[PDB]
């Protein structure tokens, strides 16, 4: 108990989306933020301060946003901006202060039973038992049949079915839920390779990780990506889901169940997956990319006795008197390069 | 006008006296002169019991039971009444023991704040003779102007809220009513004016949470020694997949050499390759960078919340110390010390070198932020000024630590006179003056303080200081100046010491 009070001091203190959604200017911040993502950055976060006084902008935009930087909140890669899933994250418990789908109902029971179930027979090895579940769930669906050739066809009512309809959006919703985690996973994988190779630097190090062809970068979220993305290809089952979509969402009940966003959203369901899903392969080409760049390179070694260096400028600088200008300008040492040559002064000659 | 000022005191079975004792007090001045250890002492000790949580007297018991003359079941009680133009305030407290068990908790305590011209000694202790304690809290469903407390804390806060009056000026009363000799300037204002707040309590804490960090550093050491042992098994295993067994043995051994219970119970066998992989694996994703992220997480934490806001809070205690100094100035200002001239004081910064060191490792910590290298150099410039902490903390009785983790001593101060005892004694009344003012006025709600202590002019301005800054005085002498109080006291009480009794009489010169 005591323990929990300190983990939750020690998330205000540190976790991004905390400090986010703690800051003065919280508001106007996660709209811009989530406009933007729907110099330029500054430019509109400065436009959007402007007609906000109430409660220099150009100057604390710039502060505020190189703050964010540090933050981890949002990435700088070479000139642009990144999100990442401590903005979401914050997006999506403040977008849900307003409309929640209620998850304590009956559907949301039965879908649970029904997947403990599967989940139980599929952990099941032994063929006797696998044998019964069939027969009897054969038995079960013959029943039905029989029952239905009689004339007794079961409908949903309007309410059983404006919940399942809310019950399957929400369902549907939550899997791009992680997109931005496994981008996040791969960068700091990224940070730790060139950190340990700039510590350690030896030759043969980089010289095995350059002959071997098996991919570098990898963490628990990226399998799980894959194994996702494997299936997703299957487009045998994805034209199928599309098609019952697509009739699913032409029934009477559907205005007073969705409004026109939800609609839109499970509309383009598979083809926005498939978009978005192509779209994190590119970013790990890319990050394995570079890091074979720097790799290939070569200046490890002089990063490294560089930063020694500057570390012992830095602790000899704290023992020189800086309050005198006669030290503040006495002359260094320190060569002349990239010399430009004196303009000859012959000049009209 | 509209100022309280004491009148009387009353006793009932405190210290050395037995049953009923009353002392009165004059509106311009009173002595109490007696013998030594006769209890002249025990009357104030009884007057500044109601005053301040924790007394410089040596305990209730002891003046419970006259320290024995009284054993068993019994009863003490004792009161104290102001009186202004047109009101009266009466602050009193009963305390009993049931049986003979003396200790400490097994007295029982009851403190009382009246206004009502009903509510008298006598009256309480009928009610507690009557009904012990049920009788002494049911008075205030029976009547307006009393208001009884179980609890000296709560008593204390509504006493400091009924006159508007900080949370220390009762605290400097007390100080300065027992106070033996005047030191020197800087003793007495570091000693007897400035309230105590030294952090010598959280420099502790801050070393035990540097203590709890160093073993998540140790943790992330020890996985990063595992990790650059096992890797050399994996280039093993591709080489081999090019004789060389040796040299995987070699290596297995190695790895095996640093392991602490993950590699339990394995061997050089080719078959066991692959699991010495898996453990690889198992460092390179999940282990090291939850460890990582956790020191990074605490490095920062401690870094921040620990021993930066410490200096913060001691600097902005010493600027509070100077402002203060400053209002005093200007307080000091409406007097004349001498013909066309007034005191002020002078605060400077003292010099020391464990205060030039701490101040090189501040530097040296706040240069060492810019680093990357996964907070390496942070820590290691952390662990100096967390040692230097510790070192001025382990030996708190110096002037070298002192100066480190006490505000007062961070300080030299001088009077100018834009002789000793009457300086301090004008900035102790001026002090006192200014503690015992509501914020934005002039006039006391609380008059009357308690003096110890010279010819006579010695003490002919003493007096018209007193007069001037508008305080009711109560001296403390023994029967050795009983010539000059005769000109400035108009009254005196005398306490006799016949045996193990005392008693008091209260008499005009």
């Amino acid at each position: 108990a005591q323990q929990r009070s300190e983990r939750y001091v020690s998330a205000r203190s540190q976790h991004p989306a905390w400090l986010l959604l703690a800051s003065r200017r919280a508001p106007l911040v996660l709209g811009c933020l989530r406009t933007l993502f729907e110099e330029d950055a500054l430019q509109a976060l400065s436009e959007m301060l402007a007609a906000y006084a109430s409660q220099a902008t150009h100057l604390q935009a710039g502060r505020e946003l190189r703050e964010w930087i540090k933050r981890r909140l949002v990435v700088e890669r070479e000139g642009r901006i990144y999100a990442t899933d401590a903005l979401e994250s914050a997006i999506q418990f403040v977008d849900s202060l307003d409309s929640r789908i209620m998850t304590s109902t009956a559907s949301r029971l039965s879908v649970v039973q029904r997947e403990i179930e599967n989940l139980e027979t599929g952990l099941n090895p032994s063929p006797t038992g696998r044998i019964a579940s069939l027969r009897r769930r054969i038995q079960d669906l013959e029943h039905e049949l029989a029952r239905v050739e009689a004339g007794h066809v079961d409908v949903l009512d309007e309410a059983q079915a404006i919940e399942g309809m809310r019950e399957v959006y929400n369902l549907a919703t939550s899997l791009r839920a992680d997109f931005r985690r496994v981008e996040d996973s791969w960068r700091e994988a990224d940070r730790a390779l060139r950190h340990s190779i700039i510590s350690e630097h030896r030759g043969e190090i980089v010289d095995r990780l350059l002959d071997g062809q098996d991919a570098l970068l990898n963490t628990p979220e990226g399998r799980v990506f894959e194994s996702f993305q494997q299936q997703l290809r299957q487009s045998a089952e994805l034209e199928v889901m599309r098609e019952r979509l697509r009739t699913i969402l032409r029934h009477p009940a559907v205005p007073k169940a969705l409004n026109r966003p939800q609609q839109r959203e499970l509309r383009w369901l598979a083809l926005r997956l498939v978009r978005e899903s192509q779209a994190v392969l590119q970013a790990r080409a890319r990050s394995e990319r570079d890091v074979r760049g720097f790799m290939k390179t070569g200046l490890a070694a002089e990063h490294h006795r560089v930063g020694q260096l500057l570390n012992d400028f830095f602790n000899l600088a704290l023992s020189v008197d800086w309050q005198r200008q006669s030290e503040r300008r006495k002359p260094a040492c320190l060569p002349p390069v990239g010399v430009a040559i004196t303009g000859v002064p012959a000049i009209e000659r | 006008s509209e100022t309280f000022i004491l009148t009387s005191i009353e006793l009932y079975n405190w210290g050395g006296f037995q049953g009923y004792h009353r002392a009165e007090i004059d509106p311009s001045g009173t002595a109490v002169i007696g013998p030594t250890g006769s209890g002249k002492t025990t009357l104030v000790d009884a007057l500044m019991t109601l005053l301040c949580a924790n007394p410089r007297y040596r305990d209730l018991v002891s003046y419970v039971r006259g320290v024995i003359a009284r054993q068993g079941k019994t009863v003490t009680a004792i009161a104290a009444t102001l009186e202004r133009d047109g009101a009266q305030v009466r602050l009193g407290a009963v305390l009993w023991f049931e049986g003979t068990s003396s200790s400490a908790s097994d007295l029982k305590k009851l403190w009382l704040l009246s206004e009502s011209p009903e509510q008298t000694l006598e009256h309480w202790l009928s009610q507690h003779h009557a009904g012990g304690m049920r009788a002494l809290r049911q008075m205030e469903k029976d009547g307006m102007g009393i208001w009884p407390y179980p609890s000296k804390k709560a008593f204390l806060a509504r006493l400091r809220d009924y006159f508007e009056v900080g949370e220390n000026a009762f605290t400097l009363l007390n100080r300065a009513a027992g106070l033996k000799q005047l030191n020197s300037i800087d003793e007495i204002f570091r000693e007897l004016v400035l309230d105590d707040r030294s952090a010598f309590e959280r420099a502790a804490e801050v070393a035990s949470s540097f203590d709890d960090l160093t073993d998540i550093h140790r943790e992330l050491e020890t996985a990063r020694k595992q990790q650059r042992s096992l890797q050399p098994v994996a280039d093993g295993w591709e080489r081999y997949r090019a004789d060389q067994k040796t040299e995987l043995a070699k290596r297995m051994s190695d790895a095996l050499k640093a392991d602490t219970g993950a590699l339990a119970e394995v061997g050089r066998e080719l078959v066991d390759v692959p699991r010495y992989l898996e453990r690889l694996r198992v460092l390179t994703e999940e282990a090291l960078p939850e460890k990582l992220k956790r020191f990074l997480e605490y490095l920062n934490r401690s870094s921040d919340d620990g021993v930066t806001q410490l200096l913060s809070y001691i600097d902005h205690e010493v600027s509070m110390i100077e402002e203060r100094l400053d209002d005093l100035n200007s307080t000091m200002q409406r007097v004349d010390f001498q013909p066309g001239r007034y005191l002020r004081l002078v605060a400077k910064k003292v010099i020391h070198e464990s205060l030039r060191t701490l101040q090189h490792a501040q530097r040296q910590l706040n240069s060492a932020r810019f680093i990357d290298d996964e907070g390496e150099s942070h820590y290691k410039a952390l662990q100096a000024l967390v040692g230097l902490l510790k070192d001025a903390c382990e030996h708190s009785r110096n002037q070298g630590a002192k100066a480190l983790l006490d505000p007062r001593f961070r300080l030299e101060f001088a009077v100018s006179v834009i002789e000793k005892e009457i300086i301090a004694s004008y900035v102790l009344t001026a002090s006192l003056s200014y503690a015992l003012c509501p914020d934005g006025s002039s006039r006391p709600l609380f008059g009357t303080i308690v003096l110890d202590q010279s010819s006579h002019a010695v003490a002919g301005r003493i007096i018209a200081a007193l007069r001037e800054f508008g305080l009711h005085a109560v001296f403390i002498t023994p029967n050795k100046e009983m010539r000059l109080l005769r000109h400035h006291t108009r009254s005196a009480v005398v306490v006799h010491r016949r045996g193990v009794e005392s008693s008091l009489v209260s008499l005009s010169w």
